[PDB]
C-alpha cells in the first residue's frame, strides 16, 4: 500500500523536512487564521452574531467549561487559548482529509494528506502540550517541588507507575492521534484499489463516519490537554 | 483517472449524507442560538 | 530468509490488532453501557456526560492506535528484515 | 515513518502561529462577548 | 517464499477478524444491554437513548472497520509479498 | 507451495470462526440478558424491548455473519492460492 | 503432501471450537444469569421469561452449531486437501 | 507424515479443551453468581432458582461436553491419519 | 518424529492449562463475588449461601481438575507417540 | 529434536502462565471489586468479609499457582525431553 | 538462523502488545464505566471521581506501556539475537 | 539448534507478557471500577476504600510481576538453551 513516502521532502539546516506535511499543517493554519480574522472582523458583543462567531463562541464555552470544571479559570487563563487552538487546528487538518484531494499516480497519490497522519505533527503537538503543562506545574510548585509532586503523584508507593503514567501522557497523546488519522489514510489507499464503480461505497462510508472520528479526536485531544494541565497544577 | 471518479462519486455521497442529514440539525442549533441572542 | 520474517511479522501485526480490537471494541462497549445508562437514569444528563465519556474512550482508543501504529512498524517497516 | 523528522519543528512553529492568533485574535474578544452577554441580561 | 508470506499473511488476516469478531460483538452487546435495559427503565427515552447507542456503535464499528480493511490489506495485497 | 497456503488458510478460518463465534455467542447473551432482565421486570415492555433487542442482535449477528463470509473466502477460495 | 494441510486443518477445526465453547458457554452463562435473576426476582414468572430465554439461548447456541457445522468440514471434508 | 499430523491432532485439541474449559468455567461462574444473588435476596425461592440454574448449567456442561468428546476424536482417533 | 509430537504435545497441554486456568480464575471470582456481595449485605446468610457457591466452586474447579488430567494424559502420556 | 522439544516446552509454558496470570488477575479483579462494594456499603462488615475473600482469592492464587508449577516443569523438566 | 529469531520476536511482540491492547482497552472501559456512572449519579462528585479514576488507570496504562517498552526490545534489540 | 529454542522463549515469553498484560489491566480495571464506584456511593469512605483496593491490586499486579519476572527467564537466561 506504499506506507510512508512523504512527498516534497526537502533538506535545510542539515535536517530532513516532510514538504507535504508541512504544506498540510500550513494549509490548516491558513483556515484556521482565515476564520480568526473572519470572526475579529465580525465579533459583535450587541448584534446577531455570525456563523464563525457561533463556531468559536461553542468551542471557547465548551473549553471554560472543562476548565471551570477541572482547574480554576483563574488559575489557568493560558490553557482556554491553548485548548480552542488545539482543537480546531486538529479537527480542520482532520476534515480537510475528506475534500476529494486523491488521484491515481498507478499507486493511488493524494494532494492533501491529513498532516496527523505524520509523526511529526503529532508529535509536536504532544511534546508542546507536554512542556507547556510541566510548565505549568513548575510555575504553580516550583521547580523542585513540581518534580516530587509529579513522581509522588497520589499514591507515593505508586512511585514508578507514575514515572510511568507520565511518560504516557505524551506518547499516547501523540500517538492516539496518530494511529487513528495514520490509519485512515491506509484505508483511503485501500479503497483506491477497488474499481471506480464500487470503490465510491466503502470510501464514502468510510470519510462519511471518519468525519466524526476526526470531530471526536481533535475533541479527545483538547480534552486531555485540559485534563493534563488540571492534574500538573494542582 | 478512475480513482479519482470512484472518490468523487464517494464525496458526492458524503456530501449529499451531510446535507440531508448532518445540516438540518446543526443549522436549527445555529438558528435557536441566534434567535435566543436577538432575544435579549 | 526474509520470507520467514515477513510472515512473522504478518502474524505479530495480525496479533497486534486482533488484540486491539477486542480492547476497543469491549471497551467502548462497556463506557457506552456505562453512558447510554446514565442517559436513561438522567435523560438531562446528557451534556455533562460527554467529558467522562470521551474521556474514558480517549483511554480506550489509545491503547487500540498505538496497537495499530505498531502494526504499521510491523507490517510495512518491520523492524527486522 | 515512526522516527521523528525536521518537519517536526516545521509543524511546531507553525502551530505556535495559530496559538498566537487564537490568543489575541479569538479569545481574548469572545471572551469579552461573552462577559457582555453575561452582563446584558 | 511468497507461499510462506501468503499463509501468514492468511494466519494475520484470520487473527486480525478474529479479533474484530470478537470486540465489535462484545461492544455491541454491551451497548445493546444498556440500550435495552435503558429502553425497559425508561420507555419515553427511547429516542434519547439512541443518541449515546450510534455513538457506541460508531466507536465499535468504526474499530471493527479499520480491522476489516487491513485483513483486506493482509489477504489480498500482502504488504511484505 | 499451495499445501502451505492451504494450511495457513485453514488456520486463518478457524481463528475467524472462533473470533465471530466467541463474540456472536458473548454479545447475544449479553442482549439476551437485558431482554430477560427488562420483561421480568415488567412483561408490558416486552413489545418494545424486541426492537433494542433485534437491533443488537442485528449488529452482533452482522459480524458473525461477516466472518461466517470470510472463511468462506479463505477455505474454498484461498486468496493468493 | 497434505499432511500439512491435515494438521492446519486439525489446528484450525480445533480453534473453530475452542471459540465456539467459549462464546457458547459464556453468553448462556449470561442468559441463565439473567434468568436465574429474574425467577429470584418474579418467581411467579419463570414460564414467561422462558420465552425471551430460549430466543436469546437459541442466538448463543446456534452460533454453536454452526461452527460444529464447520470444524466437522474441516477436519472431515477439508476443503482445501 | 503421521508425526505431523498428530502434533496438529494435539494442538487443536489443546485448543478444544481451552475454549471448552474457559467457556465452562466462565459460565458456570455467572449461573452460580446468578445463583448465589438470588438465593442472597430471594432464600425462599432456593427451589425456583435450580430449575433455571441446572438449565443454563446443563447448556454450559454440554459445550464443555461435546468439545471434551472432540478432544477425544482429535487426539485418539485423529481424523485423517 | 517423537519431537514433533512431543512438541505438539507440550503445546496443547500448554494450551489446555491456560484455558483451565483462565476459566478457573475468572469463574471462581465471579462465584465468590456473588459470596462476597450477599454476605455483605445478608451477614447471617453467609451459611447458606456457601451451598450453592461449593455448587458453583464445584463446577468450576471441576472443569479445571478435568484440565488438570488431560494434561498429564497429552504431557506424560502424550497419545500420538 | 532437543531444540524442538525445548521450544515447544517453552510455548507450552508461556500459555500456561499466560493463562494463569489471566485467571489469576481477573478472579482476583472480581472477588476485590465484591470485597470494595461491601466495605463500601458495609463499614463494619470489613471484618466479616475478608473470610469469603480470601476463600475466593483462595481458589484463584491455587489455580495460578498450579500453573506455575506446571509451567516450571515444562520449562525446567520438560517431560519427554 | 537470524531470521527464525526475529520471526519469533516479532510473533512475541505481537503477542505482548496484543495482551496489553485487550488488558488496557478493556479495564480502561471498566473504569471509566464506573467514572460516567458515578458522575451520572452525582455530577458535582465529578472532581472527586478523578482522584481514584486516574489512580486505576494510572495502573492499568503502566500495564500497557510497559508491555509495550518489552515489546520494542523484542523486536527492536531481540534478546538472544 | 539454539535459534530454534531461543525463538520459541520469545514467542512464549510473549505468551507470558500478553497473559499477564489483560489479566493485570482487566483486574485493575475491576478494582478501580468498585473503587470508584465506592467513592462516588460513599465520598467520606474513599480513605478507607484504599486498604480493599491495595489488598486486591496487590494480589493483581504481583501476578502480572510474576510472569514479567518469568519472561526475563524466559527471555534473558532461556532454560535449554
Ligand atoms: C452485511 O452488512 C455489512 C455491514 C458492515 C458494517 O461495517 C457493520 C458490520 N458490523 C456490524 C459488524 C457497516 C458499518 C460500517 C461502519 C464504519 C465506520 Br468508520 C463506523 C461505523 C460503521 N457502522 C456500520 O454498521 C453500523 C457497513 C460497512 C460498509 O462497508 C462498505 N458499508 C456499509 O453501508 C453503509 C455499512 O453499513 C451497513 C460491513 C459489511 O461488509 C462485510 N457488511
Ligand atoms: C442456523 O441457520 C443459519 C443462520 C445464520 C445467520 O448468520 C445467523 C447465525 N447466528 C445465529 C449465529 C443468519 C443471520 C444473518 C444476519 C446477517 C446480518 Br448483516 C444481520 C443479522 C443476521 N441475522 C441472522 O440470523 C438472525 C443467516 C445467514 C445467512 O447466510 C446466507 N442467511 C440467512 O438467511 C436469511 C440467515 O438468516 C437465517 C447463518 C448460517 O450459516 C451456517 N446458518
Ligand atoms: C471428573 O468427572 C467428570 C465430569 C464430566 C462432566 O462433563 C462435567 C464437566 N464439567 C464439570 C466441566 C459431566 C457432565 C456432562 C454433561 C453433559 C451434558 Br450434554 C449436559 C450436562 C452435563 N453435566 C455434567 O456434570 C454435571 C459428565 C461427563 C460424562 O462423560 C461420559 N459422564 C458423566 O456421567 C458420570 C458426567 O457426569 C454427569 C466430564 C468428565 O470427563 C473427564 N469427568
Ligand atoms: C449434547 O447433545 C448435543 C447438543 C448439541 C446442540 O447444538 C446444543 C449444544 N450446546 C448446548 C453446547 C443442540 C442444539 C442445536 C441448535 C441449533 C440452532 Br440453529 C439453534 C439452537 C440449537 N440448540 C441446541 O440445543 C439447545 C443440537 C444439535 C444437533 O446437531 C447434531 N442436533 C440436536 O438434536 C439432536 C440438538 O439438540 C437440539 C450439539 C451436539 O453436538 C454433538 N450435541
Ligand atoms: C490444592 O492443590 C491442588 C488442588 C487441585 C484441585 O483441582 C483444585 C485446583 N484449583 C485450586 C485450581 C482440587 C480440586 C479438584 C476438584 C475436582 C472436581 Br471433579 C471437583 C471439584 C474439585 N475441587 C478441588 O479443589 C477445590 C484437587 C485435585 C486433586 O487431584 C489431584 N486432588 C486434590 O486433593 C489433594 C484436590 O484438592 C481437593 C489440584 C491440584 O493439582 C496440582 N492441586
Ligand atoms: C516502571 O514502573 C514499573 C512498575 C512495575 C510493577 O511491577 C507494576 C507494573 N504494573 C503496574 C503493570 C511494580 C509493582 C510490582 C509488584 C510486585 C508485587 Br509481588 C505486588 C505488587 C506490585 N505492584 C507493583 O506496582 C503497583 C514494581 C516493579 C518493580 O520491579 C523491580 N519494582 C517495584 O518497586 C520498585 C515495583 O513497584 C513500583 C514493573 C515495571 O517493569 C517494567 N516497571
Ligand atoms: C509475592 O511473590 C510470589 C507470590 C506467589 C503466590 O503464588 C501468589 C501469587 N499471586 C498473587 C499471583 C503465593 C500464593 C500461593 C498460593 C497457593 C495456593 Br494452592 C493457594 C493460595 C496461594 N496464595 C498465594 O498468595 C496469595 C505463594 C507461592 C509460593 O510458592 C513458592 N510460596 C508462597 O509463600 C512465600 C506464597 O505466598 C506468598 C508465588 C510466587 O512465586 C513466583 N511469588
Amino acid at each position: 500500500i506504499h506506507v510512508g513516502h512523504h512527498t516534497l521532502v526537502f533538506e535545510l539546516f542539515g535536517m530532513t523536512f516532510n514538504g507535504d506535511t508541512i504544506l498540510a499543517t500550513a494549509v490548516t493554519a491558513v483556515i484556521v487564521i482565515a476564520l480568526a480574522f473572519y470572526l475579529r472582523a465580525k465579533v459583535t458583543s450587541t448584534g446577531v452574531p455570525s456563523g464563525v462567531q457561533l463556531f468559536w463562541e461553542a468551542l471557547t464555552i465548551q473549553m471554560r467549561q472543562q476548565i471551570e470544571g477541572s482547574i480554576g479559570m483563574k488559575i489557568a487563563p493560558f490553557v482556554l487559548p491553548l485548548s480552542v487552538t488545539i482543537f480546531v487546528f486538529i479537527l480542520i487538518s482532520n476534515w480537510l482529509a475528506v475534500l476529494p484531494l486523491q488521484y491515481g499516480g498507478g499507486a493511488a497519490a493524494e494532494l492533501y494528506k491529513a498532516p496527523a497522519s505524520d509523526i511529526n505533527f503529532v508529535l509536536a503537538l504532544a511534546l508542546f502540550v507536554f512542556v507547556c503543562y510541566h510548565a505549568a506545574g513548575i510555575w504553580r510548585r516550583g521547580i523542585v517541588g513540581h518534580p516530587i509532586k509529579v513522581v509522588k503523584g497520589h499514591v507515593a508507593f505508586l512511585a514508578p507507575i507514575n514515572i510511568v503514567e507520565e511518560l504516557a501522557k505524551p506518547i499516547s497523546l501523540a500517538l492516539r492521534l496518530f494511529g487513528n488519522i495514520f490509519a485512515g489514510g491506509i484505508l483511503v489507499a485501500l479503497i483506491a484499489m477497488f474499481p471506480w464503480y464500487i470503490q465510491w461505497f466503502p470510501n464514502a462510508v468510510w470519510k462519511t463516519f471518519d468525519l466524526f472520528v476526526g470531530l471526536i479526536q481533535a475533541f479527545i485531544f483538547s480534552l486531555l490537554t485540559i485534563l493534563y494541565f488540571s492534574q500538573s497544577m494542582e | 483517472m478512475s480513482i479519482f471518479i470512484g472518490q468523487l462519486i464517494g464525496f458526492a455521497v458524503i456530501a449529499f449524507i451531510i446535507v440531508k442529514w448532518v445540516v438540518p440539525p446543526v443549522r436549527t442549533l445555529m438558528r435557536n442560538q441566534q434567535e435566543a441572542v436577538r432575544a435579549a | 530468509p526474509n520470507a520467514i520474517i515477513t510472515a512473522g511479522a504478518l502474524i505479530g501485526g495480525g496479533l497486534i490488532m486482533g488484540g486491539g480490537a477486542i480492547g476497543a471494541g469491549i471497551g467502548d462497549g462497556i463506557a457506552g453501557n456505562a453512558l447510554i445508562s446514565g442517559i436513561a437514569r438522567q435523560p438531562e444528563a446528557q451534556g455533562r456526560l460527554f467529558t467522562p465519556f470521551f474521556i474514558t474512550v480517549g483511554l480506550v482508543e489509545a491503547a487500540y492506535f498505538i496497537n495499530l501504529a505498531f502494526m504499521a512498524l510491523f507490517v510495512f517497516a518491520t523492524p527486522g528484515l | 515513518f515512526l522516527i521523528p523528522n525536521g518537519t517536526f519543528f516545521a509543524v511546531l512553529i507553525i502551530f505556535l502561529i495559530v496559538l498566537g492568533v487564537i490568543s489575541k485574535w479569538v479569545v481574548p474578544p469572545i471572551s469579552k462577548v461573552l462577559a457582555e452577554r453575561e452582563a446584558m441580561l
